[PDB]
């Protein structure tokens, strides 16, 4: 049974996991765009 | 087991120059630290599985300490594990059999991988897995993690 | 009477950090050395040890 | 050493910078003060006004008392305030 | 490359403000932490929690706003904001005090990226890593003091609230209940912040006033160079002041700057272990064999028992409205008092 | 509590056992100079 | 009473007299570095 | 030479062991004095009536006290602001039941650390010195003075003076706040300041010599013996320790002069103290912290509490049952 | 780059902290939280 | 004064333990080459 | 029996002493009065 | 020649747009009345 | 015996003081 | 020489002493858990659960 | 070095110090339990804490009966 | 049983003082030359 509390956990680690997925995403591209000259 | 653990100590400290602890290659003191993980972690859940399967279900072994919610007739008692969401509960005794089964299990697996795979360059060389202070400082970790849990129930 | 007494007690501490500034100052001034101690002369590598 | 960007004192004393602040930062200013002067701060945070922290005949504080209940019992509070 | 080695280059790049891997965790935690506190001060109330304005939009100060802890009724739950007790809803969230765990939350885990920081700075540059054990006294009071003592205690309501006037509420409750002065842990912690406030100024000042002079200037900053060799003061007329005035000298730099790290983390590590058995009530709050004599003898009188004439008289007038959920009502012939006050 | 001051104190002394009797005598001034190299601590990154 | 009161009067009297003519028997040449200041 | 050039040289001698100097010919007889009848009144002395309401308070470890709970008590109520020698009194045994130990006591050591600042710069000048170690030296000492001697003028009684104690310190703390709010009063807010961010630097200077100290010793050696006393050469590298701390922060928020950084940190805590220093002493002229009590009321006029409520409440709490045997009318006006 | 002087900015960027200061501190004494 | 009776030696010992502790290890210290 | 090469003099100077010997005597100072409670 | 938008640029504005709209918000807060 | 215990730890840091300061380690320059 | 902090870092380098140390550190607990439960064997009073 | 009996015996489990397997090996694996491992935590503490309530899981004492 | 409460100080001392005495002693022998 899916509790409202269940349904809230899932909500928090899918928020979680979208705005850490979301930085890193975009931290990848940017360095991707703008390396470093060796 | 302290008088004996006593002369054992005595004896490993003066006979010290053991070749177990040379390196084959070079003749150098050298432990190999991530396979010492692997035998101590499948030994450490040999130990917790049998604790949890035999001991603690009664099966052989006396069980452990249950009581009523009041704590007005508790006993010792052999529990039954408890699978299901309620062995998560942390006042679930059958919580602590079904735990120590599972993460036995899993620590004889997970000791197995550690004794036949090799770490990673990359995580060797960032933990430098060839100086025993590493594991001393993730140890201390572990340990003051478990201090607070303990602390806490 | 209290905003009087205090502030002037206020003024009078703080010119008496000023009077011992001022002095300090004018005697290390008057004596060659309120700008720091000459390397070349320092006058304790010339004194005789404590112990 | 520096480690590229632009000097501050040379961005602040630009008339570029000023052009586009002067009607920046008073924009979001104006922003902040209609914010509170419509009272649309008092409804996204849950704050009272000053005819809201009690009933007229009231003298008792509207204190939570239930953790699962606790949203209901502020929207009961709320409504006794009506 | 690899994307993770480009990754790294670009963290690491240098720039005006260094990032980090431990960037990623600091700053959106402490971004968090600062603008939930300016947020709450200035917005969010604490009627529901406390009885108590707290905010800038209801009145109150800079000295008097605070983020509030939240309701006792809601224990030490995490009061996430799609959690069962606000359940999404963001202004029930305030109202419930969210935010107090929001603060502390993102503020602990804010101070574990400020202390990676430290490493990892330390690390690229190749200095030792001092700075960052040193940064352990502030985490180790922060944790104690904001999620231990509370843990203990029987909710977050008793953790400080994050304000100036409530902190100092802070500190006259541990007075008035838990004879905080009379714990030794404090009063070592209040050594180590004493002494190390004495050491800055001591050092500072002898350095100032053993410079060599190095330039014709009245003005004796300029006379220094970041990349010149030679020290810059004279260690041994220091020395020899010291030993004069005072009777004991520093004689070794190393030793100096050490001690100076030594004393103010010690101090500060002492009142946090001081603070962990407050958490359970464990205090120095009596001397037995005084109070055995003071009950016996009524011509017996000292300062301990004066101050806890002072601790029962705070724990009877502040109670009542400082814990709203116990809804004390103490008669007016109850109330200890001493003669026509 | 003191056991997490003492993670901290190893962990450190294992992360930086090269400079535990102090830094390199010979450190650049070029390494800790802002905009020499690209990379923190990279000389591989000279600008 | 009357003898403890003129015997401390008598040693104050003697360390601050101490102390003003000392200061007086030229202390600005006491110094390291330059003696005539007059 | 004669006699007296003889004695002036040793007194102002830089050979001595310790320097003795013309404040000090004064300091030395002092603090003797003092020190001597503190530690024997601390040990013995009887109760003495403080509040001057026949109520004797025991200070002494032999009168059944320990070291936490000990204190040499003030002079009594009953004498306000007299002057109180022994010769004053008509037997010694009064003399201690009327508490003037301490009158001895601090009077002695307020002149011998004024003398003792005084005899900072004199040996400074003597060796050749700038002279304001005893400018960092006058915030402590203003401290002394303010709660020994000041804040007892301006309420009219050494009685009020703080005890010589810990339990008596801690006493001395509550009561003030009790009567003066002095938490929210500004200027004890700096000394927090002053004293919080002096322990903050000395830690932060501390650690980045250390992280900074320059490879001189193998891992077996303690790396202070890389360090020589005396020696030319500097033992840290500054220039990497503010590129650690410029990088850890933002450059320009990290000194790259050595000679500023230490005028800062001598700055920062000694600022602090004066002015908590003088909230001590303007109190003593009942200027009080900040009242905001019912500051905060809604429409119909119903107050709002606040946490300067709540801070009122404790405050009534001490104000009512401090020494609850003393007044006889509703307010407490010193 | 530098047409407006330094000088000038920091003179009108003080004297428009003075300003919010000193009109928070007038609301210290009027509207809510005055006391009356 | 009804005190803890094991104060007095809980003091003595806590005093002489580490203190005993530092001289062995300064003596022994001075008499090294 | 062939010598352990890994041992180390162990040293501790007289200021050393000093000031373990103040850290210690201090800190039973602050401590008596509770153990004697 | 220097870039516009950097890092340092989002650090700053992420501080420096909220505290004037905050500021306006705290300004506005001083004429309301009971 | 505690007064006897407070005075004796007293007496012993004066001790102390006397010798930390007229029989310390000189210093020494190189 | 070692300062007194650092004594026991002889041991980084010699697994057969590092084995004999926590040898005697487990000999102690052990002896501390055994004396330990006889103390309190000798003062525990069984007679009144209640 | 003084060869033993066991010490021939256990020759092998200490033979292999210093090698690695190359590059990043089962680092990913790793990644990936130990974020399973860190939302097994955070679940049960939040039902530790009861955040997260279950049916059939009563956080109290009266679990005993 | 009714024993004299100083005989737990009175024999932990005795044990301790003269075994510490020659403990140092024969430390600072062993660090000789
Ligand atoms: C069906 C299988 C099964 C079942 C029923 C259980 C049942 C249980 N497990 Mg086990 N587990 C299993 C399989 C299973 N396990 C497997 C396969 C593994 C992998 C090896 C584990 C690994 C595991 C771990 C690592 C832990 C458990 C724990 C538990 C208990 C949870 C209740 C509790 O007391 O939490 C109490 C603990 C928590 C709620 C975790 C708190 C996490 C903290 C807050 C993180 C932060 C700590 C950090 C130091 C910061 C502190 C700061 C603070 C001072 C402010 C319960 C007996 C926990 C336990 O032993 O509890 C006593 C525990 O810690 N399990
Ligand atoms: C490094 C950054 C960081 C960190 C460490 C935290 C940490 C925290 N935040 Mg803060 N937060 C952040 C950034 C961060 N936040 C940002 C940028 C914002 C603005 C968007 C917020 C806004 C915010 C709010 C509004 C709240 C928090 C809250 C919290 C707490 C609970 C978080 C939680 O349970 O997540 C759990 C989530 C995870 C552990 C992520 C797991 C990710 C794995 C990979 C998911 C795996 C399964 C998943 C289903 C994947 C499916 C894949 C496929 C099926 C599609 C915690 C202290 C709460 C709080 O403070 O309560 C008082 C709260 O209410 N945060
Ligand atoms: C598993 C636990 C563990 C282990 C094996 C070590 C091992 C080590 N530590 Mg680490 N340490 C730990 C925990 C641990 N530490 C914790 C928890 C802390 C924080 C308190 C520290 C803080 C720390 C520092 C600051 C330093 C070390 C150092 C060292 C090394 C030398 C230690 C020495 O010679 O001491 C010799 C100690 C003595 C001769 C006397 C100590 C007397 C203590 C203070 C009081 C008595 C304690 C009592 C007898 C035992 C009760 C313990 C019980 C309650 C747990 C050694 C490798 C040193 C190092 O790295 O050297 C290079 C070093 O400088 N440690
Ligand atoms: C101030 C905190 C702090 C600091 C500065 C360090 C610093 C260090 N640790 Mg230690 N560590 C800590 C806490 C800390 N640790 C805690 C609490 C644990 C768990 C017991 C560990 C466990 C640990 C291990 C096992 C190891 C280290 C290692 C290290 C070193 C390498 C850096 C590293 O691994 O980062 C660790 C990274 C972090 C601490 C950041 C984690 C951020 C998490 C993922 C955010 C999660 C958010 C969460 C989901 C929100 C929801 C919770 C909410 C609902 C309550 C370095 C000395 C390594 C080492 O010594 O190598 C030589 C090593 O092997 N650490
Ligand atoms: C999940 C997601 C999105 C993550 C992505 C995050 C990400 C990667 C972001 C990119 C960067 C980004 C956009 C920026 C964030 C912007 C931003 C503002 C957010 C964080 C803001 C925030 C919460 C924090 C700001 C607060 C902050 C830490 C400031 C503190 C400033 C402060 C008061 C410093 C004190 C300065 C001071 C002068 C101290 C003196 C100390 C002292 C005396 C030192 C002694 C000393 C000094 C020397 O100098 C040297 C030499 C030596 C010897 C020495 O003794
Ligand atoms: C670019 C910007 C990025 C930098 C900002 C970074 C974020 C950090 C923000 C820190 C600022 C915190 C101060 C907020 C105070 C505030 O807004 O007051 C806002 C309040 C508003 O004033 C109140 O307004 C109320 C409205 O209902 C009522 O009228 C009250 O009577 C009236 O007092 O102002 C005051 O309290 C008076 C002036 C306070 C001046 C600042 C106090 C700090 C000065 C002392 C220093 C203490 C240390 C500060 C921290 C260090
Ligand atoms: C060289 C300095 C030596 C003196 C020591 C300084 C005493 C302490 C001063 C501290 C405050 C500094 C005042 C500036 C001292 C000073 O010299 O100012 C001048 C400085 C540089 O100014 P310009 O860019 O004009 O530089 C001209 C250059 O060409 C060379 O000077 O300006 C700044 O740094 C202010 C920018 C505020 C930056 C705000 C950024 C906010 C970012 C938020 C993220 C922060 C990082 C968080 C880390 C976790
Ligand atoms: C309201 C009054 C509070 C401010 C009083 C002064 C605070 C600074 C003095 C600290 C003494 C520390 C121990 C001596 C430490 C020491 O020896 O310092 C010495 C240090 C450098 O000495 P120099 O000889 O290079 O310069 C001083 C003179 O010789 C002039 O060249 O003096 C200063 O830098 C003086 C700065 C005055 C700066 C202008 C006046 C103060 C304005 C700022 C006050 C702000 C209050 C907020
Ligand atoms: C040889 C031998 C033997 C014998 C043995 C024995 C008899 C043993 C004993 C042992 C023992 C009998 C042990 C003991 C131990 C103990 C310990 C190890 C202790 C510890 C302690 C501590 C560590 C403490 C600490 C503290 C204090 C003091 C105070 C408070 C705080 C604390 C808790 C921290 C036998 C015949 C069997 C067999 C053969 C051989
Ligand atoms: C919580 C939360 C969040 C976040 C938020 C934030 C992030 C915010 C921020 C905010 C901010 C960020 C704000 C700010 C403000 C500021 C202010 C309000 C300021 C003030 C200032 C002042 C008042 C000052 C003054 C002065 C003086 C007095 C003197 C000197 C100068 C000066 C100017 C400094 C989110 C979204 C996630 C959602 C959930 C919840
Ligand atoms: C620069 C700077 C700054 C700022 C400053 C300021 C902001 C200032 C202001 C100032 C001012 C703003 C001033 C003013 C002045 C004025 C005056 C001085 C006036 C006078 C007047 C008079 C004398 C009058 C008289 C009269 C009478 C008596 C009667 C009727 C008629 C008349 C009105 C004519 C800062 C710190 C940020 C940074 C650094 C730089
Ligand atoms: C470790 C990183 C953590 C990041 C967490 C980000 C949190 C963002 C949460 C924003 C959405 C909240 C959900 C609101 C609806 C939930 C209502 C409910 O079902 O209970
Ligand atoms: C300096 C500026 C002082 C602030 C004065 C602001 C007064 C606001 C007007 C009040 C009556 C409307
Ligand atoms: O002597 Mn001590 O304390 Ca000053 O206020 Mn009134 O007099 Mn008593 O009463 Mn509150
Ligand atoms: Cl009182
Ligand atoms: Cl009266």
């Amino acid at each position: 049974t899916i509790t409202p509390s269940l349904k809230g956990f899932f909500i928090g680690l899918l928020s979680g996991a979208v705005v850490l997925g979301l930085t890193f995403a975009v931290l990848i591209a940017i360095s991707q765009i703008d390396k470093v000259q060796r | 087991l302290s008088g004996l653990l006593f002369l054992a100590a005595c004896w490993h400290w003066v006979y010290w120059d053991l070749e177990l602890f040379r390196d084959p290659r070079t003749g150098e003191p050298a432990l190999d630290l991530p396979k010492m993980f692997g035998i101590h972690l499948f030994l450490a859940g040999l130990l917790c599985f049998g604790f949890g399967a035999f001991h603690l279900t009664g099966l052989f072994g006396p069980g452990m300490w249950v009581s009523d919610p009041y704590g007005l007739t508790g006993s010792v008692q052999p529990v039954a594990p408890e699978w299901g969401p309620d062995g998560f509960n942390p006042y679930n005794p059958g919580g602590v059999v079904a735990h120590h089964i599972a993460a036995g299990i899993v620590g004889i697996i997970a000791g197995l991988f550690h004794i036949l795979v090799r770490p990673p360059q990359r995580l060797y060389k960032a933990l430098r897995m060839g100086n025993i202070e590493t594991v001393l400082s993730s140890s201390i970790a572990a340990v003051f993690f478990a201090a607070f849990v303990v602390a806490g129930t | 009477r209290s905003w009087l007494a205090t502030s002037h007690f206020v003024l009078a501490f703080f010119f008496l950090v000023g009077h011992l500034w001022h002095a300090g100052r004018a005697r290390a001034a008057a004596a060659g050395f309120e700008k720091g101690i000459d390397r070349e002369s320092e006058p304790v590598l010339s004194m005789p040890s404590l112990d | 050493g520096t480690t590229g960007e632009r000097p501050f004192s040379d961005i602040i004393t630009s008339v570029r910078y000023w052009v586009i602040h002067s009607i920046t930062i008073p924009a979001l200013f104006i922003a902040g003060w209609l914010f509170v002067s419509t009272g649309l701060a008092y409804d996204v945070f849950g704050t009272p006004r000053p005819d809201s922290y009690y009933a007229q005949e009231q003298r008792s504080i509207p204190l939570v008392t239930d953790r699962f209940e606790a949203k209901q019992q502020v929207e009961t509070f709320l409504e006794q305030l009506k | 490359r690899g994307w993770f080695d480009i990754l790294d280059d670009w963290l690491k790049r240098d720039r005006f403000v260094f990032v980090g891997w431990s960037g990623i965790l600091l700053f959106p935690c402490a971004y968090l932490a600062l603008g939930g506190w300016l947020t709450g001060t200035t917005f969010v109330t604490s009627w529901y929690t406390h009885g108590l304005a707290s905010s800038y939009l209801e009145g109150c100060n800079f000295l008097t706003v605070a983020v509030s802890t939240p309701a006792n009724s809601m224990g030490h739950s995490l009061l996430l904001l799609w959690g069962p007790e606000a359940q999404g809803d963001f202004t029930r969230w305030c109202q419930l005090g969210g935010l107090w765990t929001f603060i502390a939350l993102h503020g602990a885990f804010g101070l574990i990226g400020f202390m990676l920081r430290q490493f990892e700075i330390a690390r690229l540059v190749g200095v030792r890593p001092y700075n960052a054990i040193a940064f352990s006294a502030p985490i180790a009071v922060f944790v104690s003091v904001f999620l231990i003592y509370p843990l203990g205690q029987s909710s977050w309501f008793f953790a400080p609230s994050f304000g100036v006037a409530a902190i100092f509420r802070f500190l006259l409750f541990f007075q008035g209940f838990h004879n905080w002065t009379l714990n030794p842990f404090h009063m070592m912690g209040v050594a180590g912040v004493l002494g190390g406030a004495l050491l800055c100024a001591i050092h500072g000042a002898t350095v100032e006033n053993t410079l060599f002079q190095d330039g014709e200037g009245a003005s004796t900053f300029r006379a220094f160079n970041p990349t010149q060799a030679e020290e810059t003061y004279s260690m041994v007329t220091a020395n020899r002041f010291w030993s004069q005035i005072f009777g004991i000298a520093f004689s070794n730099k190393r030793w100096l700057h050490f001690f100076m790290l030594f004393v103010p983390v010690t101090g500060l590590w002492m009142s946090a272990i001081g603070v962990v058995g407050l958490a359970l009530n464990l205090r120095s709050y009596d001397f037995i064999s005084q109070e055995i004599r003071a009950a016996e003898d009524p011509e017996f009188e000292t300062f301990y028992t004066k101050n806890l004439l002072l601790n029962e008289g705070i724990r009877a007038w502040m109670a009542p409205q400082d814990q709203p959920h116990e809804n004390f009502v103490f008669p007016e012939e109850v109330l200890p008092r001493g003669n026509a006050l | 509590l003191l056991f997490f001051f003492g993670h901290i104190w190893h962990g450190a002394r294992t992360l930086f056992r090269d400079v535990f009797s102090g830094i390199d005598p010979e450190l650049s001034p070029e390494q800790v100079e802002w905009g020499f190299y690209q990379k923190v601590g990279d000389v591989t990154t000279r600008r | 009473m009357e003898t403890l009161k003129i015997t401390v009067y008598i040693v104050v009297t003697f360390f601050v007299l101490l102390f003003v003519f000392g200061f007086l028997s030229g202390d600005p040449a006491r110094n390291p570095k330059r003696k005539d200041l007059e | 030479a004669n006699l007296w050039e003889r004695f002036c040289n040793w007194v102002t001698s830089t050979d001595n062991r310790l320097y003795v100097g013309w404040f000090g010919v004064i300091m030395i007889p002092t603090l003797l004095a003092a020190t001597i009848c503190f530690v024997i009144a601390f040990i013995a002395a009887p109760p003495v009536d403080i509040d001057g309401i026949r109520e004797p308070v025991s200070g002494s470890l032999l009168y059944g006290n320990n070291i936490i709970t000990g204190a040499v008590v003030p002079s009594s109520n009953a004498i306000g602001l007299h002057f109180y020698p022994i010769w004053e009194a008509a037997s010694l045994d009064e003399w201690l039941y009327n508490g003037g130990p301490y009158q001895l006591i601090i009077f002695h050591f307020l002149l011998g650390a004024s003398c003792y600042m005084g005899r900072q710069w004199e040996l400074s000048y003597r060796l050749g010195m700038r002279p304001w170690i005893c400018v960092a030296y006058s915030a402590p000492l203003a401290s002394a003075f303010a709660v020994f001697l000041i804040y007892p003028i301006g309420q009219g009684s050494f009685s009020d003076g703080m005890p010589l104690g810990i339990s008596g310190t801690f006493n001395f703390m509550i009561v003030f706040q009790a009567e003066h709010n002095i938490l929210m009063h500004p200027f004890h807010q700096l000394g927090v300041a002053g004293v919080f961010g002096g322990a903050l630097f000395c830690a932060m200077h501390g650690s980045l010599v250390t992280s900074s100290l320059i490879r001189e010793t193998t891992e077996t050696e303690s790396a202070n013996y890389g360090y020589k006393f005396g020696q030319e050469e500097e033992t840290y590298n500054i220039v990497a320790a503010h590129g650690y701390f410029g990088r850890l922060i933002f450059q320009y928020a990290s000194f790259n002069n050595s000679r500023s950084l230490h005028f800062f940190l001598a700055a920062w805590p000694v600022v602090g103290v004066w002015f908590t220093a003088l909230g001590i002493s303007t109190m003593a002229f009942n200027l009080n912290g900040f009242n905001f009590n019912h500051s905060v009321i809604d429409a119909k006029g119903n107050v709002i509490n606040t946490w300067a409520d709540i801070i009122n409440r404790a405050n009534l709490g001490m104000e009512v049952m401090h020494e609850r045997n003393a007044h006889n009318f509703p307010l407490d006006l010193a | 780059g530098g047409r407006i002087p330094l000088w000038i900015v920091a003179t009108v960027a003080g004297m428009g902290v003075i300003v919010i200061v000193g009109l928070f501190f007038y609301g210290a004494y009027a509207g809510l939280g005055s006391s009356l | 004064m009804e005190v803890n009776q094991l104060g007095l030696i809980a003091t003595a010992l806590f005093v002489l333990v580490p203190s005993v502790f530092l001289i062995i290890l300064y003596v022994q210290t001075e008499s090294q080459q | 029996m062939e010598p352990n090469p890994n041992r180390q003099p162990v040293e501790l100077n007289r200021t050393s002493l000093y000031l373990g010997l103040l850290l210690i005597l201090v800190l039973a100072l602050l401590f008596s009065s509770y153990f004697f409670n | 020649s220097y870039p516009i938008f950097t890092v340092r640029w989002v650090a700053v504005h992420t501080l420096a747009v909220p505290t004037i709209f905050f500021l306006g918000a705290i300004a506005a807060m001083q004429f309301i009345q009971r | 015996m505690e007064t006897i215990t407070y005075v004796f730890i007293f007496a012993c840091i004066i001790a102390l003081f006397f010798f930390a300061i007229f029989f310390r380690e000189p210093p020494r320059i190189t | 020489g070692l300062p007194w902090y650092r004594v026991h870092t002889v041991l980084i380098n010699d697994p057969g002493r590092l084995i004999a140390a926590h040898l005697m550190h487990t000999a102690l607990v052990a002896g501390w858990a055994g004396s330990m439960a006889l103390y309190e064997l000798a003062t525990f009073d069984p007679s009144d659960p209640v | 070095a003084r060869r033993t009996w066991l010490g021939d015996i256990l020759r092998p489990l200490n033979s292999e110090y210093g090698k690695v397997a190359p590059g990043w090996g089962t680092t990913p694996l790793m990644a990936v339990f130990m974020g399973l491992f860190l939302v097994c935590l955070l679940i049960i503490l939040e039902i530790y804490n009861s955040t997260l309530i279950l049916d059939g899981v009563n956080v109290s004492w009266k679990a005993l009966g």
